[PDB]
RNA sequence: GGUUGCGGCCAUAUCUACCAGAAAGCACCGUUUCCCGUCCGAUCAACUGUAGUUAAGCUGGUAAGAGCCUGACCGAGUAGUGUAGUGGGUGACCAUACGCGAAACUCAGGUGCUGCAAUCU
RNA sequence: UGUCAGGUGGGGAGUUUGGCUGGGGCGGCACAUCUGUUAAACGAUAACGCAGAUGUCCUAAGGGGGGCUCAUGGAGAACAGAAAUCUCCAGUAGAACAAAAGGGUAAAAGCCCCCUUGAUUUUGAUUUUCAGUGUGAAUACAAACCAUGAAAGUGUGGCCUAUCGAUCCUUUAGUCCCUCGGAAUUUGAGGCUAGAGGUGCCAGAAAAGUUACCACAGGGAUAACUGGCUUGUGGCAGUCAAGCGUUCAUAGCGACAUUGCUUUUUGAUUCUUCGAUGUCGGCUCUUCCUAUCAUACCGAAGCAGAAUUCGGUAAGCGUU
RNA sequence: ACUAAUCGAACCAUCUAGUAGCUGGUUCCUGCCGAAGUUUCCCUCAGGAUAGCAGAAGCUCGUAUCAGUUUUAUGAGGUAAAGCGAAUGAUUAGAGGUUCCGGGGUCACCUUGACCUAUUCUCAAACUUUAAAUAUGUAAGAAGUCCUUGUUACUUAAUUGAACGUGGACAUUUGAAUGAAGAGCUUUUAGUGGGCCAUUUUUGGUAAGCAGAACUGGCGAUGCGGGAUGAACC
């Protein structure tokens, strides 16, 4: 019939029994919402350089 | 209703709860008058403070501090005269107490839900003391200290828990200790104002320190 | 009475023997076992701890 | 019933100070954001366009993204058994930079600076920092110093 | 809520792709029309034995209906809806308001 | 060092009274053809830097000045609080141990500081 | 008479008759949302906790720009009075900002004035609720086209925090696009992309009662008995003493408070019992408690005697 | 009411082993690991799905991209406290001062009806200047630091800058402390989704072995020594 509404009662033990875990940040994040603007370019400035360093290397 | 026993509401149980625009209907404090004796008396006139003191952490009800306020009056007055003396209630009842409303009637319980929506409506008024707080503050001459320990010792007895008469090293309701008020009083620092006193600061416009306190530079250049 | 930090008595979770029943891949593994153990070189480990992989793990090249 | 609107309990975290209600000072438009930069979040409550949640609020994380008018910060957030990555529209008014990676930054100038003296002569410039160390033996002189005495104080009411 | 019978919006009409002048109107549901796929299922699903075979709406909780305006490019004759918020009672461009106005009843 | 234009921090700059201002500058100030605007060239706009002028504004100074900003072994290691106890207390609460540690109060100071550019006895 | 259609038709048939809930029912909405507090200075956090609010309103009460400063107070000005309009001074905001509250705002986010529709299109990403799902709301952008401004810039609705809705079906718009599969055309239908018609039980069944004739599955997850916790309520006791008591507080009472005990009431609760603890009263019968009505022995009195009143030891003995 | 001891719908057989979110039961041992009663949604509250907690299968590597931790530095908070001679709200006592917007008593006539100022007392969960303690974010490098100059349709007035770079130099310490029990990742599935208590902070209630919450730890699932005895206390 009444049950009790809510406890916070052993979550913070659930959640450091597997530990609490940063998302192990990677080196290149995701340019993912980064600014469009932007974006257009890295994928052009890449390109130029990509090629340069190809014909550095001949 | 039969007003509740004092027992129940002795303690700091619940957070203040004052009369503000969420707390309407309330009625009013018993206790009205928080100055008695020869209130208008100069502060030289009584020298000696006396105050009681609560030792514990607790509420005094609004109506007994008017219970026990006739009581200091009364036998204080009929003791030294009318006006020998100045109390001064310092606790003020601020603190609304609230009283669930309940039906005892025969088979209550159809008409009556119990603890369903039991926020209780308020019930009268508190005073709330910690420990080491002033209750009653008296003013007297120091002949009077007799009359008015006892006098206090009476007005003790309407309270719970327990207090403290404490003859106080204050010049009266002053903030100043007797023999350095002494010096302050006599070079001349000092205007009453109806029942308390002015003081003059080393810091001002010189200008308005010598308009309320003349006699002092008059008594520092002589 | 002590602590315990980690899980006690975990096992180490990789495959030691593969649990096929295969006699021959067992030769090999007998084998490799023995030059893995008998040598220092890295790449008889490697070896050895790749012919426990199961199916899936072992993707055809 | 229950409310958890977008800036509920938020009476006194967007409050302005005390004295600097009204306009903004003029350097805050003027600090430039940098990808990489490590900044924290204090949103002034005055400009409401783009406030963050006030689970931001004090939070300090990078900026993976620089805009006309905001700039884009990375905070990691407690939910659950795991860490998650948000990614915050943040109008520059609520945001300033972190003095704390400046102070790494300025530290390792000076750790390169030191080393490179070390290069030519000196070895071993020990370049980690050490916490407080246990204070070494000195001698207390009393040449008027002589120790006086104290003496615990009765107890008076001073009431 | 007033809004004009008039507005300079955009029209993706594939020609104007520019902010152009509109004439608007009321959305209006039309004719039930029929025939329709649901019509003709419906339709061979009641026929029979069984009574009501398909929920029939009955409990009502709104009063308003978000009002739709029926976008007119007044060049190329395109038509493009825009929707409003909730209202009580909705006109369509009349009686525009003036501020320093006397008090008629 | 003063002034102006633009400012940074945003009262140490604010506020209320009094005093002072060489040179320059600022402003007040003079007039409505054109532009422009207002009930009203008072605002704004234009034009003369010409008739004058520190009275302003402004700048600086003065006040046992309020305020504001710092500090203080002044309050106060106070209140409070984290941890612990088979601590006290009927309870209310309190003391203790290991820590952290305020605010009001009082006292002592101070009253803008600079940045770019031009200019000035 | 046969078929079809319209009505009628609890005669009869099937089915339903929400949830939460200090048992249920009544009430209410704590069921979707919002503000402050509770909430214990990150966050999160409940109750049928408290104060309240929402299902709208606005072509302006949106957007941009320009001018000015508001509430109030004071001084004044024929009618003019506290309050008709004008003028000046002080005016840190004490006003206004559509609507609840909170936050925010001074050459403004307020009042007045000018122009306008960006309250538009394409989608995508992000924040809150969160499963990092949806809806809702919001932030930043990009590609466009517009609005305003001298420009910088601002604007993807309301200063911000609420103001709202899935699949199916209908309908409208767009792409003039795909399909109708034996070719073709046109109506017609079905698709794709944008909305609307609503599901407030608000992640969304289409749904009226009774059972004191009842039944089943169970439930002490939940009442009616008792017992237990507490004692508000009832009773009982105590401290102080303004007074009554002719005089005198305390012979006897005792207002104003205030401290306790009891489970001889009624409470509040749901811990035990729902695969049963036989549910009031009376008849009868025993024992126990003392908070004593009488009796034994006393003390006190405003107790001369007698009647009485209070109190002590005392439950042995009686109490029709 | 009665309708073969059966009646508010007989009996017999079948569909039928009808349905059950409900009750009871669910059979050998040992070993290792080992919980949950919470999120959200549900005509949902005796039940499910989903996340969480647990097992197993492992996989990639080999002391780290680590940590229920501290220090240092730098943030954020508005609770406790404190404050009302500080704002709003209240509040006790007085003292000093008014337009013809009131003298009510002789026309401007002392004239008791104001507010304003300097004090005084006590406050506040929906007040606050200020403001702890604890708890809380980030950083403490080799994915970094510095130098040189290449790409870009982006940006600048610019061959300025932004991002990514190319090549060069960076051990006693590769840039605080302590520890690491190996570290990281995946799959998959069981059970659970009725909790209860203790300290402290707490809300409603007079209070409760009452109802609801926050942190922590326990009991559940746990024996053993103590509290004569008891799930939680030591
Ligand atoms: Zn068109």
């Amino acid at each position: 019939a009444k049950s009790k509404n809510h406890t916070a009662h052993n979550q913070t033990r659930k959640a450091h029994r597997n530990g609490i875990k940063k998302p192990k940040t990677y080196k290149y994040p995701s340019l993912k919402g980064v600014d469009p603007k932007f974006r257009r370019n890295h994928k052009h400035a890449l390109h130029g350089t990509a090629k340069a360093l190809a014909a550095a290397k001949k | 209703m039969a007003r509740r026993p004092a027992r129940c509401y002795r303690y700091q149980k619940n957070k203040p709860y004052p009369k503000s625009r969420y707390n309407r209907a309330v009625p009013d404090s018993k206790i009205r008058i928080y100055d008695l004796g020869k209130k208008k008396a100069t502060v030289d006139e009584f020298p000696l403070c006396v105050h009681l003191v609560s030792n514990e952490l607790e509420q005094l009800s609004s109506e007994a501090l008017e219970a026990a306020r006739i009581c200091a009056n009364k036998y204080i007055t009929k003791t030294v005269g009318r006006d020998a003396f100045h109390l001064r209630v310092r606790v003020h009842p601020f603190h609304v107490l609230r009283i669930n409303k309940m039906l005892s009637c025969a088979g209550a319980d159809r008409l009556q839900q119990g603890m369903r929506g039991a926020w209780g409506k308020p019930h009268g008024l508190a005073a709330r003391v910690d420990i080491g707080q002033i209750i009653f503050s008296v003013r007297c001459k120091d002949v009077n200290k007799p009359v008015v320990i006892e006098g206090l010792r009476r007005a003790r007895y309407k309270f719970p828990g327990q207090q403290k008469i404490i003859l106080s090293k204050k010049w009266g309701f002053t903030n100043l200790d007797r023999p350095e008020y002494i010096k302050k009083r006599d070079a001349g620092e000092i205007k009453d104002d109806g029942a308390f006193v002015k003081f003059l600061s080393k810091k001002g416009s010189l200008e308005k320190n010598y308009n309320e306190f003349p006699e002092y530079f008059q008594n520092l250049s002589a | 009475g002590i602590d315990h930090t980690s899980k006690q008595h975990k096992r180490s979770g990789h495959r030691t023997a593969p649990k096929s029943d295969n006699v021959y891949l067992k030769l090999l593994v007998k084998l490799y076992t023995f030059l893995a153990r008998r040598t220092d070189a890295p790449f008889n480990k490697v070896v050895l701890k790749a012919l426990f992989l199961s199916k899936i793990n072992r993707p055809p090249v | 019933g229950k409310s958890h609107g977008y800036r509920s309990r938020t009476r006194y975290m967007f409050q302005r100070d005390f004295r600097k209600h009204g306009a903004v000072h003029l350097s805050t438009y003027l600090k430039v954001y940098k990808v990489g930069d490590i900044v924290d979040i204090k949103a002034n409550g005055s400009i409401q366009k783009g406030m963050p949640h006030k689970f931001y609020q004090g939070k300090t994380g990078v900026v993976y993204n620089v805009t006309k008018s905001s700039v884009g910060v990375i905070i990691n957030k407690m939910v659950g058994n795991r860490y998650l990555e948000k990614r915050l529209n943040l109008r520059v008014e609520h945001i300033k930079h972190s003095k704390c990676r400046q102070e790494f930054l300025e530290r390792v100038k000076a750790n390169a600076a030191k080393r490179a003296e070390a290069k030519a002569q000196g070895v071993a410039v020990q370049l980690k920092r050490q916490p407080a160390q246990p204070r070494e033996s000195r001698i207390v002189s009393t040449e008027g110093n002589v120790p006086q005495t104290l003496a615990p104080v009765p107890y008076e009411t001073f009431i | 809520v007033n809004v004009p019978k008039t507005r300079k919006t955009y029209c993706k009409g594939k020609t104007c792709r520019k902010h152009t002048q509109h004439k608007v109107t009321q959305y209006k549901a039309g004719k039930a029309s029929l025939f329709a796929q649901g019509k003709r299922r419906y339709d061979r699903k009641q026929s029979g034995f069984g009574g009501q075979t398909k929920p029939v709406f009955h409990k009502k909780a709104k009063t308003t209906k978000k009002v739709v305006l029926r976008l007119e490019c007044v060049k190329c004759k395109t038509r493009a809806q825009l929707t409003l918020k909730r209202c009580k009672h909705f006109e369509l461009g009349g009686e525009k308001k003036q501020k320093g106005q006397a008090l008629q009843f």
